[PDB]
């Protein structure tokens, strides 16, 4: 294969930053590779989605929480296709 | 209600009806009913009148009912069957503020249960993290604020003191009840008093605060006190006090 | 008459376009740039019955209001209303004093606003050791204070500056110098941080090593560097740099892990070092002692700060150079 | 089945039962049997005073089927004259068990010192046979079971503001008695 | 550019165009808070309208949006309603802009006569509990066009929610005022207003079961 993510696309949020912040963010993980965890990634984003505003947001609290479930599927399905690498190099 | 509030008060008021005499499906047996069983009946040889405020009392039942039934189905059966100070209790688990602060208008009752629940809720909310926020968000949209409705920036517990100042500063009773069971309960929990109360409690009065400090072993700061009692004899800080009579020694 | 005997405080806006005097006259003048030059009388009126001590202003971004302070126990706060505006013509701009913060016995020795990246608060010291923290929660009303806070200093307050915040996790803090001059106390200047986990501030720091009687403190614009260099003019000049190691996550505010250094150590004023300022950036710095001479320094290739220039206000400033070496 | 749904009793889980919308009607046998057993609700001579109680603890279990057996025994709630006598009704309800109690409760601080302390010299005690030994034991087995299953029951009791049965125990366990009702 | 002391709008672009190259949200947020407030001294109200959707602060719109309700009262006009017209779904972040765009939203379906869609979008808004004390006035005003209709379309269910609401706002506007009295000048006769007008609701209440009723013949 020669499989590619789909691209993200945040309308809340500018996906250069997001990426910045990603890049600052990401930990050397148990597996050999420096990947920030889904759960410090879920609540990093919803502690600065609510450091601006919230005046009427309240009711499209909905729609963040999908788009960050949909980014974290995004970063799961990133790992998914990571793995199989190292062992396709073994094999 | 809308029938009898648009009369003049002349007619205000309206017999209650006789109890029973009812049945489905006409030309039956005369009685029918599908909520039977019973021990009892209410007088019905000495009639009674009902006027605007029974019926003001029964409306606030009613649409508490139905409150209970919207934010959570099971609550009606119950509903049927709570008095004032249960669906206080109730409310108090449930988080609808706004709708005891009408319901002790309505009823005249105890704010101070009140308090103690939104204080303790609040006590988790200091002491919680972003989770504990993220619902609390959910109920505090229903409140509303002055200085700015929402804002995710703040964490919860700081409008949740703001709000517990706000109903302070439009529910007033002559008896700081209020004032003692919130400070109570802070001490209980550990907290030390906020500046804010102090100021604003203090400049209300400051001699029960004393016997405060004396009864939760507030020893130093009780000390205090009295340096700023005896330096207001001195001069004057009796508004800072709450005290109003005019100082110049002792 | 006015402002012509002396001049108590000078205060400008920010960006730099107005300026104001205050003086012993109890009135106040209020001077403008015009950016086609001069400067220019705007307006004067009396604000207080004592010598006015400060006045300091609000962010242009919260309009053009200005606090002043006095040998009055009390402090107020003027507003410029616009008498018309929306095209032609403009009303006279008028000044409403919002209120006046009683609260002192003693004498008002300092006012400072807040930066406003957090809010805007307002900071007042009194010569009683306490200082006062009012925040506007009305974003409305210009009349508005509620006092979230108050630190009793035990110390006579005499200076107390805002500590920059530009960080995600930095809360803020306030450094206080006190014009006490005991030669039995040691440590004039206490720091006071918001331990955010208590939710108020508790103590940070408290420094040694000083005992003279404090005029002036300075601290530097935080920018990315975790370490902070403050600036010190009492009768001596001097400069200490602070790295925070780390701080424990409950009790930040309480305890602080500070590697503290007397770095720059100048006393060649001769006389009481009134003030330090620094640059924009604070990273030239000008001090002024009380014999009417100002310093100016440069840190060099090796950080070492170094009087790069003598101005005497009693004497005719050391000339101009641009030919060393 | 012994809880029909002609009774009105209403959750958040019940809005696909007809107690949300108007009438349902069981089949005839479990119709009579539920029925007869409403009826025992408020008909009961005192010999049979205990095993009906071991209905109660048997249809106390489940939540559901509590929160009907507290529904019923509302039903036996309120003010009455036959759930009041222990012959002909059932001397047994939350009226019924709840004055009892306290009734009890301001004998023995009678017979007992006041709050705060657990014993002083004051009038004897009131006298126990083993039949209210056995009547309580089991009629408390019944309410452990009931309040466990429906928090809804619990609540109801904690919120009773005419019998805060919180100081009432607070009371009893100051007692000093047999310990088992302690 | 925090020690500049702008007073040129058309630098203060360029500036713009400057952070926008490197994504610098915050500068823009201080420099178009302050350049609207210029704007507001100025009583410029559309520029510093602009510079506050450019900050993406909801909070200052609904204080301006507040300027709007009230002198809406005073003359009686959609003011800047061109600007109002066409925002997009920026609304669903300023309430008192989604007020004011559901009014001149309504002012439209019903000089076209789309009753039926009038009547949603006023449910809606009322269990949305919109706008201030000084407002529900103007919410509670709404309802007399459909108390006008001679023929009806809706539901005995729908009449039934609709009058709920009116006496639920009804009883949450007696207490807005004080919890447990009223203070509002306007009251008494509007008072007056409402017995008049629920008069009529019932009327058509009677009307419109009968018609149900017979709708089912």
């Amino acid at each position: 294969s020669n499989e590619i993510p789909e691209p993200l696309q945040l309308d809340f949020f500018d996906r250069s930053q997001i990426e910045q912040v990603i890049a600052n963010c990401e930990h050397k993980n148990r597996r050999g590779q420096t990947v920030c965890n889904v759960k410090l990634l879920h609540r990093v984003l919803v502690a600065e989605v609510n450091a601006l505003q919230g005046m009427a947001a309240i009711g499209q609290r909905p729609l963040l929480m999908e788009e960050i479930n949909t980014i974290l599927q995004y970063v799961v399905e990133r790992n998914k296709l990571l793995q199989c690498l190292h062992a396709k190099r073994h094999a | 209600l809308n029938c009898l509030r648009l009369i003049r008060p002349e007619y205000a008021w309206i017999v209650q009806p006789v109890s029973g005499a009812v049945y489905e499906r006409p030309g039956a047996s005369p009685k029918r009913n599908y909520d039977g069983e019973s021990s009892a009946v209410p007088s019905s040889s000495q009639i009674e009148i009902l006027e605007l405020r029974d019926l003001e009392k029964e409306y606030v039942l009613a649409q508490t009912r139905l409150t209970l039934a919207k934010h959570n189905p099971s609550t009606a059966a119950i509903a049927g069957s709570s008095a004032a100070e249960e669906m206080v209790a109730l409310l108090v688990q449930a988080g609808l503020f706004d709708t005891a602060i009408s319901l002790c208008q309505t009823f005249k009752l105890g704010l101070t249960s009140i308090f103690e629940g939104l204080a303790c809720k609040c006590i988790r909310l200091q002491q919680g993290g972003e989770a504990a926020q993220a619902e609390a968000w959910e109920w505090l949209a229903a409140n509303q604020l002055a200085t700015v409705i929402t804002t995710k920036e703040s964490s919860a517990t700081d409008e949740a003191w703001r709000l517990m100042i706000s109903y302070l500063d439009k529910y007033e009773s002559k008896n700081t009840l209020y004032h003692h069971c919130i400070i109570n309960k802070l001490l209980s929990h550990g907290v030390p008093l906020p500046n804010w109360l102090i100021n604003r409690y203090k400049a209300m009065d400051a001699a029960e605060l004393l016997r405060l400090y004396l009864k939760y072993d507030l020893l130093e700061e009780a000390a205090e006190l009295v340096l700023e009692y005896v330096d207001a004899l001195l001069g004057k800080g009796h508004q800072y006090f709450g005290i109003q009579a005019p100082l110049s020694a002792t | 008459a006015d402002h012509k005997d002396l001049i108590h405080d000078v205060s400008f806006d920010f960006h730099g376009r107005r300026m104001a005097t205050c003086s012993s006259d109890q009135s106040v003048k209020v001077w403008d740039k015009s950016e086609n030059g001069n400067w220019h009388c705007t307006a004067s009126w009396k604000t207080h019955s004592g010598s006015v001590w400060r006045v300091t202003w609000a962010h242009p971004e919260f309009g053009q209001v200005l606090a002043s302070c006095s040998f009055d126990r009390t402090a107020a706060v003027w507003e410029e209303i616009v008498g018309e505006s929306n095209d032609k013509l403009r009303g006279q701009s008028h000044w409403v004093k919002r209120t006046t913060l009683v609260d002192s016995r003693t004498s008002v020795t300092d006012v400072k606003f807040a930066p406003k990246h957090m809010g805007l608060m307002l900071a007042t010291c009194s010569a009683d050791g306490v200082v006062r923290i009012y925040e506007a929660p009305d974003v409305m009303n210009l009349s508005q204070w509620s006092l979230q806070h108050e630190i009793s200093c035990k110390l006579s307050c005499s200076c107390i500056s805002w500590n920059p915040s530009s960080s995600r996790a930095h809360s803020p803090m306030i450094a206080v110098g006190s014009d006490d001059s005991s030669p039995n106390i040691m440590g004039k200047v206490q720091i006071y941080e918001y331990n955010e986990n208590t939710r108020k501030y508790a103590k940070a720091e408290t420094l040694m090593s000083v005992s003279d009687p404090v005029h002036d403190i300075a601290f530097a614009p935080n920018l990315g560097r975790s370490f902070h260099i403050l600036a010190v003019a009492t009768k001596d000049v001097r400069i200490f740099t602070m790295k925070p190691l780390r701080k424990e996550l409950s009790s930040s505010g309480g305890v602080t892990k500070f590697e503290i250094h007397t770095v720059a150590q100048f006393d060649n004023h001769n006389s009481q070092v009134w003030r330090v300022s620094w640059n924009i950036t604070g990273t030239v710095l000008a001090s002024s002692g009380d014999d009417g001479t100002v310093r100016l320094w440069k840190a060099n290739y090796m950080d070492n700060w170094k009087c790069i220039g003598v101005l005497k206000g009693d004497g005719n400033p050391v000339g101009n150079s641009y030919q060393g070496f | 089945e012994y809880w029909c749904p002609t009774e009105p009793l209403q959750s958040t889980s019940l809005m696909g039962s007809f107690l949300g919308v108007a009438h349902q009607r069981p089949p005839q046998r479990q119709v009579l049997l539920s029925k007869f057993v409403r009826q025992m609700s408020d008909l009961l001579p005192a010999t049979l005073y205990l095993p009906y109680l071991k209905m109660l603890r048997g249809l106390a279990s489940g939540p559901q089927c509590a929160h009907y057996c507290f529904s019923l025994l509302k039903a036996n709630g309120g003010s009455s004259a036959e759930n009041l006598q222990a012959a002909g009704g059932s001397p047994v309800s939350w009226d019924h068990f709840f004055h009892s109690l306290m009734l009890y409760h301001e004998h023995l601080r009678r017979d007992l010192p006041n709050t705060d302390n657990i014993h002083q010299r004051h009038p004897p005690l009131r006298g126990i046979t083993q039949r209210e030994l056995d009547g309580l034991i089991a009629c408390l087995q019944l309410t452990c079971t009931i309040i466990d299953w429906s928090e809804s029951a619990r609540l109801a009791l904690c919120e009773h503001a005419q019998w805060m049965p919180v100081v009432v125990i607070l009371g009893l366990l100051q007692c000093s008695i047999p310990p088992l009702l302690k | 550019m925090e020690r500049i002391p702008l007073s040129t709008e058309k630098k203060a672009l360029k500036a713009l165009r400057i952070c926008e190259q490197r994504q610098m949200t915050e500068q823009v947020r201080s420099i178009c808070k302050t350049m609207a407030m210029q704007s507001l001294c100025n009583r410029r109200l559309g520029s510093a309208l602009s510079w506050s959707i450019r900050a993406k602060d909801a909070a200052f719109a609904t204080l301006i949006s507040d300027r709007f309700l009230k002198e809406y009262c005073e003359r009686g006009n959609f003011t800047d309603l061109d600007l109002i017209d066409n925002l997009g779904s920026a609304m669903l972040l300023s309430d008192r802009l989604t007020f004011l765009g559901k009014y001149r939203e309504f002012h439209r379906m019903y000089s076209q006569e789309q009753f039926s869609e009038a009547a949603s979008l006023l449910l809606s808004l009322m269990t949305a509990r919109i706008a201030p004390c000084s407002f529900w006035l103007t919410l509670l005003l709404d309802a007399l066009p459909l108390l006008e209709q001679k023929q009806v379309i809706f539901s005995a269910e729908q009449t039934y929610e609709l009058m709920r609401c009116l006496e639920d706002r009804m009883a949450a506007k007696l207490e807005s005022t004080s919890p447990d009295e009223i203070q509002k000048q306007d009251s008494s006769i509007d008072n007056t207003k409402v017995e008049m007008l629920r008069l009529a609701l019932a009327r058509n209440l009677a009307r419109a079961i009968v018609t149900e009723g017979a709708l089912q013949e």
